[PDB]
C-alpha cells in the first residue's frame, strides 16, 4: 500500500492519454478531417472536444478490465466513456493534436495499443491487490 | 510542473538567465529531474520565442535547454502555458529540423 | 561574400523540407492513405520515395523563382520537380511522417507556405546578388 | 552531426556517461551549441532506449538531455540514425507525454 496507490495512478494517467490515441486512431478518417476544418490549433482542440467519439476497436480492449477501471478519480463524469462513446479532455485533445504522421503506420498503431493493453492488465492487478484488509 | 516558470537562485547565473521554464510531461514528474529551458532578457525568432510577461520581457534559449535537478525548483513564480504551442514548435525545429 | 554563399546554401536547405511539406499538404488525402496503410514506418518512407507527387499549388509557388532556383547543389537529378512531378528523397519523407496533426489547421498550414515562399523570395534574391564581378 | 556518438573525454563523468549523442537538427549547425543525449552503460523503456553496439550495451538517459558547446564533439566513434525512431519517441514523451 501507498506504494500500490502511487503506482495506481501513475499508471492509469499514462492509461487515459494512450486511451485518447487509441479513439483517435480508431476514427482517424474524421478527426483528421475535423483538424484539417480548423483554423487555428486552439479551435481544433475546441472542435475535438465539443462532440463525442464512437469507441471503435477500444471497446473490446475495455473488456480486459471492469467497468472504468482505467479512468483516473480525478476524472470529471462528463469525461471519458459514457455509453459507448468518448468524451475527451482538452489535455487529450491536445496529445492527438501532437501525434505525428509517423504514428498511423500499423506498428506503430500495434504498438501503443500493446501498451495500453498491457497497462489495462496491469491496472487490474493493482486492483485485485485491493484486495487488503477492510 | 509544466510550463510552470522558475526563478534562477543561483546568484552567479541569475542575471543573464534570470528564470527557467519547466517544458517536462508531468507524466514524468516521478523524475528527480526536470527538463528546463532558460530565459535572457532581450537586453531566431522560430527557435527563440520571444515571451512578454509581467515579470519583463524575455527570450526563450530552446538550444540552452537541459536538465536539472527537481531541488532546484522552489521558487515558481509564473505560468507559461499559453506559450505551450510555441515552445513545443521551437523545440521541434531544433530536432526535427520542421 | 563567402558568406552570401553561406546564406544562400541554408535558404536552399531549409527551403529543400518546406518544400516537401508543402507538397504533401498538396496531397494530405493521399498521403495520409499511404501513410496509413504502410505496416511501418520504414515502409512508409519506402513508398512515400517510390511514387511521384502531383505539384498542385506548388507549382505556382515556384514560379517567385527562377527554375531550380531553390534546388540544393548536392540533390542529385533523380530527385525534386521533374516532368511536373515531385520525387521525394528519404530524408524529406521522413520530414513528412515527422508531421504532428496540429501542423494541418489553417493557420499553421498557411505559416509554413508563408516561411517557404519567403525563401523562395530570399533565395530568388541572393542568386541576382551574385553576379557580381566575374 | 545529428545522431552521431561522441566520445565524452571528461575523465570524471566519462566513466558513468562513456558517449553522449547528437539529436539536433543538421539545420541548425550554425549554432555554436549542440542538444545532446548521453549514454550509460546497463551496468523505463519508452523514455530511455536500449542501445547496443559494437561499444557496449547502453541506455540513453534522455531526460538528462543537455545543451554542450559544440568544441566537445571532438571525438566521434559510431553512428545511431537506425535508432532515430527510438530516440525520437522518447523526446516525444519527455516533452508531449506520447
Ligand atoms: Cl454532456
Ligand atoms: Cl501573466
Amino acid at each position: 500500500t501507498r506504494r500500490t496507490i502511487f503506482e495506481l495512478r501513475k499508471a492509469r494517467d499514462r492509461a487515459h492519454i494512450l486511451e485518447a490515441l487509441a479513439v483517435a486512431l480508431a476514427n482517424i478518417d474524421p478527426i483528421i478531417e475535423l483538424i484539417r476544418h480548423a483554423p487555428t490549433p486552439a479551435e481544433a482542440k475546441t472542435a475535438l472536444v465539443a462532440n463525442p467519439w464512437q469507441l471503435g476497436n477500444v471497446a473490446a480492449m475495455l473488456e480486459r478490465a471492469g467497468d472504468d477501471a482505467a479512468r483516473p478519480e480525478w476524472l470529471e463524469p462528463e469525461f471519458g466513456v459514457r455509453d459507448g462513446l468518448y468524451y475527451l479532455t482538452e489535455q487529450q485533445a491536445q496529445a492527438i493534436l501532437d501525434l505525428r504522421l509517423q504514428k498511423l503506420t500499423g506498428l506503430e498503431h500495434e504498438k501503443l495499443l500493446d501498451e495500453y493493453k498491457e497497462l489495462l492488465d496491469q491496472i487490474a492487478e493493482l486492483l485485485r491487490i485491493l484486495g487488503s484488509a477492510d | 510542473s509544466q510550463f510552470t516558470l522558475y526563478k534562477n537562485k543561483d546568484k552567479s547565473s541569475a542575471k543573464t538567465y534570470p528564470y527557467f521554464v519547466d517544458v517536462q510531461s508531468d507524466l514524468l514528474d516521478n523524475l528527480n529531474t526536470r527538463l528546463v529551458i532558460p530565459l535572457t532578457p532581450i537586453e531566431p525568432s522560430h527557435l527563440c520565442p520571444t515571451i512578454h510577461i509581467d515579470e519583463g520581457d524575455f527570450i526563450m534559449l530552446t538550444q540552452q535547454m537541459t536538465s536539472v535537478p527537481v531541488k532546484i525548483l522552489s521558487e515558481p513564480v509564473n505560468e507559461l502555458s499559453t506559450f505551450r504551442n510555441e515552445i513545443i514548435a521551437a523545440i521541434d525545429f531544433l530536432i526535427t529540423g520542421i
